[PDB]
């Protein structure tokens, strides 16, 4: 997105130098509904299902907030040996379909 | 005969209509029904993970034989018919062999009435063609309808294939076969290590049959012995090279053997293994699990000493111990030996304690699922009422065992010497 900065640059004198301090002031609320940005066309959550001592799932919700395009994502899971996963149980379902990664 | 094939319809029936039931999910998960060595689960598991080029023992999930992957590779469907197959066999073996087994004893018995070797008034011990009628009906019963089995092929674990395998031994064995019964004991082997125990009882057994005389002197004895040895190893070897083969590897021997002796998984079971190396000193633990390892081929020499005669009820005998000290027990490891209480209910007016006992293998089976859940999903309970639970299961089936054996030998000693 196009952002504008405002640069204070502590090497010039005419900005900040022996004889004074700098300290920026920014005027900051939270912006009413109307004015807040979009969502961020990517993000994610992660949750555990289920309940009991046993038994689990790892389940990863990924979220595409783009209207109209589908990028790839690239998921990376780092699972501890006590928790022993069944590579067979793996479901991704988009849409409320299943979807078959590029490479597994 | 008709009984039985009503007997197997209606045992198909039943673990058909459990299979179609929404308890299948909640027996397939049950700790007491499957093991890490046998859950369907896992089966499944490792054949996902041959898809993915991924060798299925580089994982600590997959720890069955290359023999299982290959079967269940052909026939991944058609595993609830697999299953309901491999226990309408078994029902099938047990029955043709203790159907012959009761013909060996009868004319045993005829011959040493013949000889008058027994007491003058034994007329109540002896044993008639009219109560050993439907013995062998009574065995395939006990087994088609046991709680224990039908839970343990509705949960789909190889135990039941396993459970044929011992049982395909035994009929084998009890109809000479010297050959078959050395395959099938292999191969029995190779799924478990422990039934290894059962060569002494068979080769017994076959000497017997046979008529050879066990004596260190005797040289047709050691010549048979000989042969039978080198045909079960001969067996056993021929097995393991050409399962290497499957994936030319032998990383199955570590996933399978050093898993069964060594009791890596430390997950719940109704076996004494599980906590006793959970809450254990690191100091001892090679100790304690040589010990208990041995626990379980401790008894065969001394039992085959006492019955050296009787190598059938040896057998039940060494089957119940295996059962009960195994590493990784389950209820349908269990159940084998409870299908050959028919054979020996001759003995009843021997045992005591068989309320009592039944009443509290009863209470513990019930228990188990009870305490269980309390432990894992509710949280009101510990490890420690599972642990009491299979402790007193055990001491359970333990005493069980011991009163059948002391009744055995009650009834030998009363046909010797009188009873009055
Ligand atoms: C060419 C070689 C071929 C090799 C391949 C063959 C493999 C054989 C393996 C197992 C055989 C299984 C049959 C066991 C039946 C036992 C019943 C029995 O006792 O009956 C006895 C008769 O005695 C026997 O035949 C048993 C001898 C077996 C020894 C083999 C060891 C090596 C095997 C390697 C395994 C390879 C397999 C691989 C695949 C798994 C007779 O009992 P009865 O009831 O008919 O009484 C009648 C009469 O009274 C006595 O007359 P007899 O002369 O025939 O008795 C001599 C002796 C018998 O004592 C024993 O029973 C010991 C053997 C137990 C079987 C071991 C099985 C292995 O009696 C005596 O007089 C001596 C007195 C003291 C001896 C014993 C006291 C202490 C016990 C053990 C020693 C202590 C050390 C610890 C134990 C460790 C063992 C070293
Ligand atoms: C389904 C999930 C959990 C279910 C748990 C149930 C599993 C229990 C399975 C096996 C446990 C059995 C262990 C002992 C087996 C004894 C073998 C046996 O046959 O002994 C027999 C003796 O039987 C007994 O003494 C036991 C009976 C006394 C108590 C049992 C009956 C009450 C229990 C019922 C409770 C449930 C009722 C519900 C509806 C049935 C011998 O009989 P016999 O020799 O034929 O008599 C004629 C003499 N010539
Ligand atoms: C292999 C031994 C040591 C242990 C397992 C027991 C076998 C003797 C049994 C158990 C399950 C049986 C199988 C169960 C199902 C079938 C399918 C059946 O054919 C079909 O129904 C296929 C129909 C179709 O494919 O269209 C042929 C027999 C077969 C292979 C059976 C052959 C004998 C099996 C392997
Ligand atoms: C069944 C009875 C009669 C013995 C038969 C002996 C051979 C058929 C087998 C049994 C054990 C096998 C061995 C078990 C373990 C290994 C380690 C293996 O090396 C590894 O990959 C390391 C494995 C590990 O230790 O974790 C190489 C094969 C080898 C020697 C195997 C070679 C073939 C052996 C000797
Ligand atoms: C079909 C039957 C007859 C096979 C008989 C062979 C087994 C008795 C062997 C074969 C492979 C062995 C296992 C190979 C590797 C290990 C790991 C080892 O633990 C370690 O990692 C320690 C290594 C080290 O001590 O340096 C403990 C023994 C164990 C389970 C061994 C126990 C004995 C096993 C199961
Ligand atoms: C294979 C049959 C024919 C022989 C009888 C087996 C048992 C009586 C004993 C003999 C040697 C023992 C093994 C010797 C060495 C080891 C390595 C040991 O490795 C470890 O230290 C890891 C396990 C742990 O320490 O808890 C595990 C037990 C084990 C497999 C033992 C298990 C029990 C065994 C198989
Ligand atoms: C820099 O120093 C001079 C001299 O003291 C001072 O007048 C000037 O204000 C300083 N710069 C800024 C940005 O204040």
């Amino acid at each position: 997105t196009r952002k504008t900065y405002a640069i204070y640059d502590l090497l010039d004198t005419a900005m900040i130098n022996n004889s004074r301090n700098l300290n920026i002031q920014l005027k900051w609320k939270r912006p009413p509904e109307n004015e807040a940005p979009p969502v961020p066309f990517l993000h994610a959550q992660r949750y555990v299902s289920g309940y009991g001592l046993q038994k689990g799932e790892l389940s990863t919700l990924l979220y595409n907030t783009h209207p109209y395009r589908a990028f790839p994502v690239l998921l990376l899971d780092t699972v501890p040996w006590y928790l022993r996963l069944y590579v067979h149980t793996l479901t991704i379902t988009s849409k409320g379909k299943e979807n078959k990664p590029s490479y597994i | 005969a008709a009984p039985l094939v009503l007997v197997l319809v209606v045992a198909v029936t039943v673990r058909a209509a459990l299979f179609r039931s929404s308890l299948a999910e909640f027996i397939s998960e049950r700790v007491e029904v499957v093991s890490p060595l046998s859950s369907w689960k896992r089966v499944v598991e490792g054949l996902s993970l041959l898809d993915l080029g991924v060798s299925p023992y580089s994982g600590a999930v997959f720890h069955e034989t290359p023999l299982i992957i290959y079967l269940f590779h052909f026939l991944i469907d058609y595993a609830e018919l697999v299953f309901m197959i491999t226990d309408a066999l078994t029902a099938i073996a047990l029955y043709f062999a203790i159907q012959d087994f009761n013909k060996v004893v009868f004319k045993k018995q005829k011959l040493l009435l013949e000889l008058d070797q027994y007491a003058p008034d034994v007329a109540e011990l002896i044993r008639t063609p009219m109560e050993m009628r439907y013995i062998p009906l009574k065995v395939a019963l006990f087994y088609l309808l046991n709680p224990y089995t039908i839970l343990s092929c509705v949960a789909k674990s190889t135990c039941a294939i396993n459970n044929t395998l011992i049982a395909f031994f035994i009929l084998t064995t009890i109809k000479g076969s010297a050959f078959l019964s050395a395959i099938f004991l292999a191969l029995a082997t190779y799924q478990s290590l422990y039934p290894l125990t059962l060569f002494v009882p068979g080769l017994l057994y076959l000497l017997q049959r046979q008529y050879i005389p066990v004596k260190m002197k005797s040289k047709a004895f050691w010549i048979f012995s000989w042969e039978y040895a080198m045909m079960y190893v001969g067996s056993l070897v021929v097995i393991i090279c050409l399962s290497f083969f499957l994936l030319s590897s032998w990383d199955f021997i570590p996933a399978v053997y050093g898993f069964i002796l060594s009791v890596p998984d430390l997950t719940p079971n109704i076996g004494l293994f599980w906590y006793f190396f959970a809450e254990m000193f690191e100091h001892f633990s090679l100790f304690f699990v040589c010990v208990f390892q041995i626990n379980v081929f401790f008894y065969t020499i001394p039992l085959a000493i006492k019955l050296k005669e009787h190598p059938i009820f040896f057998m039940f005998i060494q089957i119940a111990v295996i059962a009960i000290f195994k590493s990784y027990p389950t209820v349908g490891d269990v159940a084998l030996y409870m299908a050959f209480f028919p054979v020996w209910n001759h003995l009843y007016r021997f045992l005591r304690n068989i309320f009592v006992l039944t009443c509290i293998i009863i209470v513990c089976s019930l228990l188990f699922p009870v305490l269980w859940h309390l432990w894992i999903y509710a949280g009101s309970a510990n490890s420690n009422f599972f642990y009491a639970i299979t402790l007193t299961f055990n001491v359970g089936q333990i005493l069980l065992i011991s009163d059948y054996f002391y009744a055995f030998l009650r009834r030998e000693y009363y046909l010797t010497h009188g009873l009055y």
